[PDB]
RNA sequence: UAGGUAGUUGGUGGGGUAACGGCCCACCAAGCCGAAGAUCGGUACGGGCCGUGAGAGCGGGAGCCCGGAGAUGGACACUGA
RNA sequence: GGUAAUACCGGCGGCCCGAGUGGUGGCCACUAUUAUUGGGCCUAAAGCGGCCGUAGCCGGGCCCGUAAGUCCCUGGCGAAAUCCCACGGCUCAACCGUGGGGCUCGCUGGGGAUACUGCGGGCCUUGGGACCGGGAGAGGCCGGGGGUACCCCCGGGGUAGGGGUGAAAUCCUAUAAUCCCGGGGGGACCGCCAGUGGCGAAGGCGCCCGGCUGGAACGGGUCCGACGGUGAGGGCCGAAGGCCAGGGGAGCGAACCGGAUUAGAUACCCGGGUAGUCCUGGCUGUAAAGGAUGCGGGCUAGGUGUCGGGCGAGCUUCGAGCUCGCCCGGUGCCGUAGGGAAGCCGUUAAGCCCGCCGCCUGGGGAGUACGGCCGCAAGGCUGAAACUUAAAGGAAUUGGCG
């Protein structure tokens, strides 16, 4: 069911089972890599890149070609972005949650007695900190980091 | 409610601690570990015990019944204590008197207290001087010291 | 006041709603009367 | 959560041949799954089995053939020696040769019968019968 | 036989839209979340509605 | 019955012992146990074994053998392997 | 057992064990009444009022290593007595001797194998999370605009009652009431539509317009890559009532003052009324806080309403419209297998499985006494024993009765 809720909700994607890219395909590897970090460039967040590869440019999901520098893993876009350099500084399912914290807390200083809204912060907050926890325990993070509300 | 607490394979210690935490909501067990019938025993977990008896009483009995029952009132000697004890048989108050040495056991009923109509009674008469009350009742044998 | 529910049954008693207020007045004598 | 997919399997044919289906799907296939499968079927208790893939971990089809009473897992999963195993079939089966306890043993998983054979031991997993 | 509870499959299609006033061909997808717009001209091609998207154009085959 | 310890934990140099050791002493530090139950109370000689039960277990450890300790209660020395 | 005793006390018959046979106290079995094997928690004892999370227990698929857990073989140990067997000596036997095994279930030196657990690398996407799109909703907090009803006051008209009850009376009225009309002010609440309808973790949320904000469902060849479940000790939220300070006060009204009914009437009924109920700032932490049913995952006939999204057809006064069929998520009913002591539950389980935490152990004494920690007080939380009793409880039958 859902974390805090407990609804249990189905939808989502349902992909079929492949291995080599489809026949009608035409961009080459390289054709999409130039692809990729165009849109970087014009301030994409790395999900809202995939979404416009398959809708306007007609590329189905980038995992069906393998890496061209290694023949173990497969290409993924956040594998082309740190090949060029231009990969975030801090994984963005923490820098959303972070971010969608900080203007429902100056929201919240000027309606106090909202106390409806403020659980809400909590159950952010507890998301930051079960991603932090993950993310350290990976050395994705170094060790002298906390989330500190009264900075950003 | 689910399938049970600690079912798991390195889980000794908490399911010890389970088991130890509730066995403390018995009774046979905790009467049993804190020794709390000694410490408000009169006889002091004897079997039996030796008194002098002060006077000669009757009891009346329960509710569905009609009729007194015969009792006397013991003063132990390893104690000090005062007891109230029954005499068993069919004329046998006569043949106890104030000043005698009387030997003094349970009555048998449920969990070690009373039994029958005599509700509140917990001992009874065996022995009178020296002389056992069962023959004094039905003749056979006869009374020292007077 | 960890009362338990077989106790408002009401066969063979009184109410306990008025047993309560009852033992309140006494918890409270014995508190001024000195239960110092 | 999930977190047994061989006991999920066991109950799951426990209950569809129970109401007299005739193929189940055993959706996350371990090899484990597989393994367990293939001395179900040597002792003639379901029919014949494919693995088929869809991209996640793949799925079982299974035909029955209305010949079991009950199967199900053993979790605890204790450890046997090998003199020590009619302590755990009069716990769990019915006669004294009533059907199999599956084991698994240093070399592969088996029933207990087998390892009886050779002498060894090791953790019980399931038991069909 | 072979219920969709086991290898589910999608429901939506890619196309191969061919533009009005820029005679271009594309491929495209059929239940979009953005605005797709050619890739010469700048004039649409779908909308996103809710569920499927409603096309502006013209279709060659369903690939 | 929630905090306990100040020769208490460790180091350097020594005395004493049949012998190693804070076992004692002179200096330098601030360590040491603890909610996985320390500290403080309660009861108790420990085991091979013994009673009971279909077994899992629950209860007892006077008498026989093996270890420990005591000689009305508390302190202390002589002779000797 | 009450003057007709197979149940007490004697006689005579009979029954069970027998050199013994009865009485009182203790431990085991009885007892699945301590439950690992192997119990309970809707109505009988028992689910924390709700939710968040630290330790701990439980944890998705594949590939390559290691060999700690685990399994097999082998050296050194776990005194004798005691325990089981066969043979031999006292007449057989109890007892004693020669041999085989078990027991002290626990230690340690090595060699072998990798299925599962643990530990170290790599690779995934189903669980969980992030994101975009078109919609639904009394979810929450500020600002602003209204709606009728009720009470009070001032003017105009009229003239003797009004009010209340089972029947009356206290009360209001000649300083002109009740009733009708023209105006001035004042607090609280938002009717019909309204729906086993919607939203929320629970307590709860219903006039309309504008602003900021939380969560969930559907559509999705988007992104991350096991990031998960449960949660002792700690933390926030919590109707009504009560408390401490400032404001306000129309209707209703614990305490209180009077009229009646009555054997009494400290009550029900009638005429008044203080605190309270409302607003700003805090404390308290309780309910039949109830679905008397803790939370996550998998599976096991159908039928039929209804709310939200999507899809496919057919109409159309082309409307954000109407009808039919299907997939996903919420909310109701009749019901197979199965379960239950029944009442009854039945894919929204009280069914068959895999997890984790909280509580229960005959009825009273007693939620009490004594101690501790919180609160300004009222009070909350933790919580025994001496003694006493043979039943107390539950679900359904036949009657008798209102
Ligand atoms: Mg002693
Ligand atoms: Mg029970
Ligand atoms: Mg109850
Ligand atoms: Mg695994
Ligand atoms: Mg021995
Ligand atoms: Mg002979
Ligand atoms: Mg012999
Ligand atoms: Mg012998
Ligand atoms: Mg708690
Ligand atoms: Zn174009």
């Amino acid at each position: 069911a859902r974390m805090h809720a407990r609804k249990r909700g189905k939808s989502g994607s349902k992909r079929p089972p492949r291995t080599a890219p489809p026949i009608w395909l035409e961009y080459t590897v390289e054709d999409i890599e130039n692809l990729v970090v165009k849109l970087r460039k014009e301030g994409y967040s790395t999900a809202m890149i995939g979404t416009i590869l398959r809708d306007q440019y007609g590329i189905p999901t980038v995992k069906l070609f393998r890496d061209p520098d290694n023949p173990n893993r497969k290409l993924t876009i956040t594998r082309i972005l740190e090949k060029h350099g231009l990969a975030p500084e801090i994984p963005e399912d923490l820098m959303f949650l972070i971010k969608r914290a900080v203007n429902l807390r100056k929201h919240l200083e000027q309606h106090p007695k909202d106390l409806h809204s403020m659980r809400g912060l909590q159950l952010i907050e507890s998301k930051i900190r079960r991603l932090v926890k993950y993310y350290k325990r990976k050395g994705k993070l170094p060790k002298d980091w906390r989330y500190d509300p009264e900075q950003a | 409610p689910g399938k049970k607490a600690p079912n798991g394979e390195f889980a000794g210690r908490k399911l010890k601690l389970k088991r130890k935490k509730f066995r403390w909501s018995d009774i046979r067990y905790k009467r049993r570990v804190l020794r709390l019938k000694e410490k408000s025993d009169p006889l002091e977990g004897a079997p039996q015990a030796r008194g002098i008896v002060l006077e000669k009483i009757a009891v009346e009995a329960k509710q569905p019944n009609s009729g007194m029952r015969k009792a006397v009132r013991v003063q132990l000697i390893k104690n000090g204590k005062v007891v109230t004890a029954f005499c068993p048989g069919d004329g046998a108050i006569k043949f106890i008197d104030e000043h005698d040495e009387v030997i003094i056991e349970g009555i048998g009923g449920p969990k070690g207290g009373s039994m029958g109509d005599i509700p509140g009674i917990r001992y009874k008469v065996v022995k009178v001087n020296r002389v056992s009350l069962k023959e004094l009742v039905k003749g056979r044998k006869e009374k020292p010291r007077r | 006041m960890k009362r338990r529910p077989r106790k408002w049954k009401k066969k063979g008693r009184m109410r306990w709603k008025w047993i309560k207020k009852r033992i309140r007045r006494l918890k409270r004598q014995r508190k001024k009367e000195r239960g110092l | 959560t999930l977190l047994d997919p061989l006991a999920n399997a066991l109950s799951h044919i426990t209950n569809s041949e129970r109401v007299g289906k005739r193929e189940v799907y055993i959706k996350p296939a371990s090899k484990l799954i597989g393994e367990v499968l293939r001395v179900m079927q040597k002792y003639g208790y379901i029919g014949e089995f494919e693995f088929i893939d869809d991209g996640r971990a793949g799925v079982y089809r299974v035909q029955l053939l209305g010949k079991i009473n009950k199967a199900g897992a053993i979790k605890p999963r204790f450890p046997v020696k090998a003199r020590d195993y009619e302590r755990w079939e009069k716990r769990f089966l019915p006669a004294f040769e009533f059907g199999i306890l599956i084991v698994s043993t240093s070399q592969g998983v088996m029933s207990h019968k087998e390892a009886r054979e050779k002498g060894i031991g090791g953790r019980l997993i399931a038991y069909v019968y | 036989a072979l219920p969709r509870n086991v290898i589910p499959m999608p429901r939506s299609r890619f196309l191969r839209v061919k533009c009005i006033d820029c005679g271009n061909e594309q491929i495209v997808f059929s239940h979009p979340a953005t605005r797709v717009r050619c890739n010469v001209c700048g004039a649409t091609l779908v909308e996103p509605t809710g569920g499927k998207g409603i096309i502006r154009a013209k279709i060659l085959e369903v690939l």
